[PDB]
């Protein structure tokens, strides 16, 4: 009796689902190369200076301590260094079909912005490269303005004050972004629920799964079944499970979108 | 405004 992911892909089709929000996490990053920076086996902490716990990278009083840590992701994770794959190509697809409400991501890499999801369609929870601002006299910059000191290694200085320029990162105990709060709207209006590459272990994005009306699909997309869609199962939900590529690569193939995505992903590569 | 996490 439960629903096949078919059975979502032709109400995606039919537009019977057409208001779908979208979350995400690490294992749409992972693909295009990323660092898994969230896994404390990543190499990333082989190179890390001396960093006591994983955690403390985005800790405020540990980045005042030794901002160092921080700034070596930053350096990796900069824009221009990593480009969108076809997960978030299917993202971009589902917007540009008008079928999209929100993409909320965990992620802080701006794949989803590079796809070209304009930013009304987009909750970067974790934050931004694209912006930074001061940690003393609170002036802010285009990420371009620390550019140079990032990719040479330099802890970016504010001209005005000395204080170190931080990337506007949500760190642990800060407010989340504003834009966050959309969930309030947001979920309640979906009438699709797609979670794909999360493990959804991060609050409190991973509750947000429960926030969607009971009658609606919830469509998990990862390599394993996460918690909280299973330990509340509701009726709707399908588990599309393995390789988060190929998982997209069986939706793109059942809405029978392969040749627009071709089409899409053709028309983008030149930017990048 | 609610905490990361
Ligand atoms: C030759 C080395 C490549 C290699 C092999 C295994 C890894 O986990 C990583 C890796 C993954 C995520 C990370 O965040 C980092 C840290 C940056 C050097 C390494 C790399
Ligand atoms: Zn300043």
């Amino acid at each position: 009796g439960k629903l096949s992911l078919q059975d979502v892909a032709e109400l995606i089709r039919a537009r019977a689902c057409q208001r779908v929000v979208v979350m995400v996490g690490a294992g749409i990053s992972t693909p295009s190369g990323i660092p898994d920076f969230r896994s404390p086996g990543s190499g990333l902490y082989s190179n890390l200076y001396d960093l006591p716990y994983p955690e403390a990278i985005f800790e405020l009083p540990f980045f005042f301590h030794n901002p160092k840590p921080f700034f070596t992701l930053a350096k990796e994770l900069y824009p221009g260094n990593y480009k969108p794959n076809v997960t978030h190509y299917f993202l971009r697809l589902l917007h540009d079909k008008g079928l999209l409400l929100r993409l909320y991501t965990q992620n802080i890499d701006g794949l989803e912005r590079v796809s070209g999801i304009p930013a009304s369609k987009l909750v970067e929870a974790h934050g931004t490269f694209a912006s930074a601002t001061c940690t003393v006299c609170q002036r802010p910059f285009p990420g371009e303005d620390i550019r140079a000191d990032v990719m040479a290694d330099r802890v970016p200085r504010c001209p005005v004050c000395t204080g170190v320029v931080k990337p506007d990162i949500v760190f642990f105990g800060e407010p989340l972004p504003q834009r966050f709060l959309l969930h309030v709207v947001d979920f309640p209006m979906a009438d699709l629920l797609l979670i794909l590459g999360t493990s959804l272990e991060v609050e409190p994005f991973a509750s947000l799964t429960e926030a969607v009306r009971s009658s609606v699909p919830r469509l998990l997309i990862n390599r394993d079944l996460v918690g909280p869609l299973a330990w509340h199962p509701r009726s709707r939900d399908v588990a599309q499970l393995g390789d988060v590529v190929h998982g997209v690569e069986s939706l793109v193939e059942l809405l029978g979108w392969t040749e627009e995505m071709r089409d899409l992903v053709q028309r983008e590569t030149g930017k990048l | 405004q609610p905490k990361k996490x």
